[PDB]
DNA sequence: TGCCATCGAGAATCCCGGTGCCGAGGCCGCTCAATTGGTCGTAGACAGCTCTAGCACCGCTTAAACGCACGTACGCGCTGTCCCCCGCGTTTTAACCGCCAAGGGGATTACTCCCTAGTCTCCAGGCACGTGTCAGATATATACATCCGATTCCAGTGCCGG
DNA sequence: CCGGCACTGGAATCGGATGTATATATCTGACACGTGCCTGGAGACTAGGGAGTAATCCCCTTGGCGGTTAAAACGCGGGGGACAGCGCGTACGTGCGTTTAAGCGGTGCTAGAGCTGTCTACGACCAATTGAGCGGCCTCGGCACCGGGATTCTCGATGGCA
């Protein structure tokens, strides 16, 4: 027998393929997945997932932090206009929201 | 246990109107809030008990909340799920 | 003897409350409160810690989104203070209402 | 189907409402072809002299807005007549405003600006008209 | 989980401004 | 006394790529777990009705493809969808 | 050999229990479907569709025909609290508006 | 080439309600879209109910429950009577 | 020599159009926009008949509930008249817009 | 065959109308620009969609169906088209 | 007579050095889930045909859209008043925390046996086609219900004298 | 200091114009029924495993108890904002005459949607290995306090100059 090679290295990803089939196959979502199915899907998770702890880590640098936390999560994602359009309608523990005062508040 | 509602005080109801933004309030926002709240609890706990009686169980758990809460539209994430 | 005007300590509120992120309730009230609102569906019911801890999360984030929604509908009207009115076009507009 | 380098970031427009304006004086200058009433003395003396009544039916009938008890003396002192002429729509919304008033207020307002407070109506009218277009020293 | 009768239907209150 | 599964171990390996001097704390990997769980539900949900439309019993990549088209705003549907086409050529060629 | 009888019959229904399990069957909802579960599924669909007919019939009566049109149904649905609220997100083509007018543009 | 519907059983229960009372085919086509949507909606409730139970079958308990999860309170009871009435005369006069 | 005064044909408007059902715009001139959008998508496209006109319903329904939402903002400001900034609050509050 | 400049086919009167099933009384000057705007985005939105499913199946012609679950997916369901 | 710029007082809010701890980041052993290799049956891709329906052009009538004018009522600004909400100091009140204890119930194996999937018949419920007649749409003729301009008509000013 | 006596303004009372509902007469096309047939549901079996039930164990949820101490409750002034009234000016509503293109009926023409048949490559399934990831444990440094200055920021009290 030759040895093994993850479907992921031979991707060229990190995320796991055998793992993301195996979701699909018992999933109840077709009577079929192929095989090529799998690699889109993780590849387009490690995509989202770089994209937004790109922005994550930007957040915590300008804090002067080295380990991110939920409130630069939440800052990536409501500065950011197409992650707040994916991401309207969540709520992440301990966020917080962005700083906004009116105008119309502020003093004279 | 009665008269629970009365334990969101007027302070705590100030500090998250300041989260929200806002400068003054009125002196009858409070019975207001306690209402909503009121009916949005109903609301979730009703599903969460739910979701708990057909498990066959009797303690209420985060993933009935979490689940109650995906139903009615306001995902929540850091929660396990 | 020092006293401020209103609207500066209101201002120095809002910024603090604006850039922490614990919750702005006392756990055991609420505790209570989630009780006793059980009570009616179901007796003898029990509770893990991290179910009431969602519960509160959630609630404050409802209720924070709500102020903001109510704070547009009462500018919108040339003031600054929130009234119930502004609560409940607010709400209406949502669809929680008919 | 393969995009090269990175991806466009454009920033959330959050939706703010109009804060208004506000302006610190209502008018720039308002001054007419006559004489202050501040540097007419009797007038000044009058105008010292006459209960904040008069005052406010006088800034009502000059400036057409409601005088504030303090600025209504200081107001009244530093109008130096209309800019208007005799027979411009200003006038003849000037001579309605004056036959709308009561007799005895046509004989205040005389008495505040050194006018004879005899005669006909018409006449306080016109003499008081024709003392707002060239306020003279008597 | 067997129950009597009709229903008890309902009227929408619909928000009115003073 | 039965294992769990989670994306930390991924997650980790991704954050290193992209910041290789920045940690992450307990909440943040939670929160970043559901959303990863969040988004296959969602495409696979999506795949799912796609394939029932058409009359099909197979889930391909062509699917995959049409539902990201679908769920996702522009530049990230794009890059998304470069990204999947290039692993996909990447493992068939190898 | 005995003579068939349907499902339905049995559960003393209008609505087919058959068809109802072929597209439980067919529709990747789960691997296995139980006896009891199409004829309480067809049980519940029999019910609502005979709550919003009965409703229609009289909105169709209260306006002097003998025919139900889509402008029935809409004032059925949108007079009726629990309709309203299960069908608050659904356009029903031709139904039109609720007549409203608020008091305020009236004439004093 | 045959194409099914629930036209039938609608105006059966139609001419049960109101003896006298006809329809348009307008109204009889919205009536089989909300038939439609209302079976999806139960459906896939129940799917998601056994899924996290760890279950492979679904039965009339699942089929109650997403019943109580979707309906309004006095909908939901009338349902669940009409429900357990029916399974009850089904496996009662098998 | 006969006149009425304003509101009076606008509340009979009201009422003539709150009791109907028909489409109210013209057809030619939305089948033209619908096909002139989809252009930029896809080039050679062919529609049927049904799918313009489910657009044009579900459109017609959108911009009624859009309209219904203006008119209580504007009535919470105090006013009888419609202007952009209260369909601008309408869908800010609505979530169709940040 | 290119179209331009068909958003003016949307008169004037015809907003009126819909506004007026809206229980609208007055109506400024300035509403029928953004009531334009406001529909352009909306059918940008259900087209594009529409036509992705179209594009799916491998045909070039857009159906109902296409229609219907275009705005299913946008949480608009419609009742009276096959679906 | 003030005014104004005056502050500077005092309060909040950063900025930096020192200490301690518990939570994140590496190691280690194991087991189970992914990997490799080989069959097999069917789902889907491709190649024709058949019509249906979608597109395109053409007159024609007529209702709707479009400018234009005028006047009324509504939007918007300004002023004044008062009462309600904010800021602050003092006294209660209970949340929070650090322990201790006991039992309920969730979480995991083991057995078994009903309950559902999978095959053959086979026959009757439901769909496609075809037709008649009656419900509803249309057309007038007429009476009733509002809208709004006008005229009349109670009492209370300006003219002019008195 | 009258005082009639015209004059005027308002109020309530018409009364024409117009819009709209109502009472018959036709008329047509869509709905409701009847018929044939075909394929999808019913009936009768067999086989295997999904789930129900019975124990069993240990975690974790529920009470109970003191002790600080910060948060909450309660008056108390006082100032700023909400609300009402008034005035002006312009921008929308209503109506009329002139333009325009939408809707309708008609006729072709062909693109492509839908169906059928034919192969074949690809996904399910099975069996034997093995290393990737998980649970457990240890360790030290990023972050949380804690304090000493330090730099700004409200708010009103003051001084100097004209």
């Amino acid at each position: 027998r030759a040895k093994a090679k993850t479907r992921s290295s031979r991707a060229g990803l990190q995320f796991p393929v055998g793992r993301v089939h195996r979701l699909l196959r018992k999933g109840n979502y077709s009577e079929r997945v192929g095989a090529g199915a799998p690699v889109y899907l993780a590849a387009v998770l490690e995509y989202l997932t770089a994209e937004i702890l790109e922005l994550a880590g930007n957040a915590a640098r300008d804090n002067k932090k080295t380990r991110i936390i939920p409130r630069h999560l939440q800052l990536a994602i409501r500065n950011d206009e197409e992650l707040n359009k994916l991401l309207g309608r969540v709520t992440i523990a301990q966020g917080g929201v962005l700083p906004n005062i009116q105008a119309v508040l502020l003093p004279k | 246990l009665r008269d629970n509602i009365q334990g969101i005080t007027k302070p705590a109801i100030r500090r998250l109107a300041r989260r929200g933004g806002v400068k003054r309030i009125s002196g009858l926002i409070y019975e207001e809030t306690r209402g909503v709240l009121k009916v949005f609890l109903e609301n979730v706990i009703r599903d969460a008990v739910t979701y708990t009686e057909h498990a066959k169980r009797k303690t209420v758990t985060a993933m009935d909340v979490v689940y109650a809460l995906k139903r009615q539209g306001r995902t929540l994430y850091g929660f396990g799920g | 003897p020092h006293r401020y005007r209103p609207g500066t300590v209101a201002l120095r509120e809002i910024r603090r409350y604006q850039k922490s992120t614990e919750l702005l309730i006392r756990k055991l009230p609420f505790q209570r409160l989630v009780r006793e609102i059980a009570q009616d569906f179901k007796t003898d019911l029990r509770f893990q810690s991290a179910a009431i801890g969602a519960l509160q999360e959630a609630s404050e984030a409802y209720l924070v989104g709500l102020f903001e929604d109510t704070n547009l509908c009462a500018i919108h009207a040339k003031r600054v203070t929130i009234m119930p009115k502004d609560i409940q076009l607010a709400r209406r507009i949502r669809g929680e209402r008919a | 189907l393969i995009v090269e380098g990175k991806r466009e970031k454009k920033k959330v427009e959050r939706l703010t409402m109009q804060v208004s304006s506000l302006q610190r004086e209502p008018f720039t200058i308002a001054q007419g072809k006559g004489q202050k009433l501040c540097e007419i003395e009797r007038i000044h003396f009058f105008l010292s002299k006459k209960k904040t009544d008069e005052l406010r039916n006088l800034h009502k009938l000059l400036y057409n807005r409601p005088g504030t008890v303090s600025s209504l003396k200081k107001n009244v002192g530093q109008f130096s007549g209309f800019p208007f002429e005799k027979g411009s729509v200003q006038y003849k919304k000037k001579e309605e405003m004056l036959k709308k008033f009561r007799n005895a207020m046509l004989k205040s307002i005389c008495e505040v600006l050194d006018l004879e407070r005899s005669g006909v109506n018409s006449e306080l009218v016109k003499r008081i008209l024709n003392f707002l277009m060239h306020p003279k020293p008597s | 989980l067997i129950v009597e009768g009709k229903r008890e239907k309902k009227k929408v209150e619909r928000l009115t401004m003073q | 006394r039965s294992r769990k599964e989670s994306y930390s171990i991924y997650v980790y390996k991704v954050l290193k790529q992209v910041h290789p001097d920045t940690g992450i704390s307990s909440k943040a990997m939670g929160i970043m777990n559901s959303f990863v769980n969040d988004i296959f539900e969602r495409i696979a949900g999506e795949a799912s009705r796609l394939a029932h439309y058409n009359k099909r019993s197979t889930i391909t990549s062509r699917e995959i493809q049409t539902a990201v088209r679908l769920l996702l705003p522009g530049e990230l549907a794009k890059h998304a969808v470069s990204e999947g086409t290039k692993a996909v050529t990447k493992y068939t060629s190898a």
